[PDB]
């Protein structure tokens, strides 16, 4: 800060903390219920994953 | 509800055109939404780098 | 400067070739999700290429060309010049010398 | 499927660089000016879902 | 691109349960971590070779 | 001292940098071509050119 | 076999966008494909300069 002012760089970073990180298994991010649509079409693919 | 094709959720256009001048600046965008999208224009924002 | 230093001796500097990759590989995104090609029809705007992560174009180009044709013919328009080494380089073949 | 490889030691970090060999394939119809429709199917390792 | 750790002579890899309808062999070589450069990137910053 | 898992009081979130998710193999799970790095949630980046 | 009309071999087509980066460069054409021809994509390149 000044006229004598330092040749400087910059930090970017932030916090949340009680959050925990969601990420929703729907064809878009939405609720849009709380059976999702993706959870839905697993029943009708009849099928295993890993 | 959802379209199971390839596509994306945002995406960024760059100026076409810029023109400068002593206090101020000027940008011209081909804003296009295809055949099957339609755009809120309320989720669109200027992001600047300066 | 001094008399010890006129003993100084030197070595010429390693020979260091640069120019770009046979057939431009590594300049394109290829198989790179982020920072995909795109083709689309103009009005319909999505976008037909719909590339993976798991897929190597450039491996696929390279295997493709030596099944097409020979590969020890240059082709500057492609930048087309196959990677090699001198084979008597890899294994040394040491007969000796006619002295 | 397992699968095992035993190996010379290298002294540095290194890759195992495994091709799974399958088909993977396109189809791509143009029914009217300025449409592209493409179909992708890789199989097996089908990226789709 | 599985890694072997330096000095490893073992390297021990599975993929669980799925179809193989199709499937056409293996194809394997081993490749230097240092000489192969993370395509899921725009920049790999310790793609430190050339 | 708290016990975050067992009382909700989480912190170091921060310390998260990405996420990939893939099914099988090959299924990229996030979807098609979706996000602006399609098949990663990357949380935060230290280079954004 | 040939059309009599005036009609170019080689079309080249300049951006119409374009985004110049700290690590890559990104640019878009409208290739034009006019009526009663086709295009094979093998004659399609890039033509840098720099």
């Amino acid at each position: 800060i000044g006229q004598t002012a330092v040749p400087s760089v910059t930090q970017k970073k932030f916090l949340c903390d009680r959050v925990m990180w969601r990420i929703p298994f729907s064809s878009n991010f939405m609720s849009m219920g709380a059976l999702t649509d993706l959870g839905q079409n697993m029943l009708y693919a009849n099928s295993a994953h890993a | 509800v959802t379209t199971d094709r390839s596509q994306r959720l945002t995406l960024r256009f760059v100026p076409v055109d810029r023109e400068d001048t002593t206090y101020s600046y000027k940008a011209r965008f081909t804003l296009a939404v295809g055949d099957n999208r339609v755009l809120d224009m309320a989720s669109t924002y200027f992001d600047i780098r300066g | 400067s001094s008399e010890t230093n006129l003993t100084q001796q030197s070595m010429p500097n390693r020979p260091n070739y640069i120019g770009f990759r046979d057939n431009f590989v590594g300049l394109m995104y290829y198989n790179s999700t982020g920072n995909m090609g795109v083709l689309a029809g103009q009005a319909s705007q999505l976008n037909a290429v719909v590339d993976l992560q798991d897929r190597n174009t450039e491996l696929s180009y390279q295997l493709l060309l030596d099944s097409l044709g020979d590969r020890t013919r240059y082709f500057s328009m492609w930048n087309s010049a196959v990677d090699s080494y001198d084979p008597d380089v890899r294994i040394i073949e040491n007969h000796g010398v006619e002295d | 499927l397992d699968m095992t490889f035993e190996v010379d030691p290298m002294d540095e970090p290194t890759l195992l660089y495994l091709l799974f060999e399958v088909f993977d394939v396109v189809r791509v119809h143009q029914p009217h000016r300025g449409v592209i429709e493409a179909v992708y199917l890789r199989t097996p390792f089908s990226a789709g879902n | 691109l599985y890694p072997i750790p330096a000095k490893a002579t073992n390297v021990p890899i599975s993929i669980p349960s799925r179809n193989w309808a199709a499937f056409r062999g293996w194809s394997f070589t081993r490749l230097k971590t240092k000489e192969t450069p993370s395509l899921g990137s725009g920049f790999d910053p310790y793609f430190v070779y050339s | 001292g708290s016990i975050p898992y067992l009382d909700g009081t989480f912190y170091l979130n921060h310390t998260f940098k990405k996420v990939s998710i893939m099914f099988d193999s090959s299924v990229s799970w996030p979807g098609n071509d979706r996000l602006l790095t399609p098949n990663e949630f990357e949380i935060k980046r230290s280079v954004d050119g």
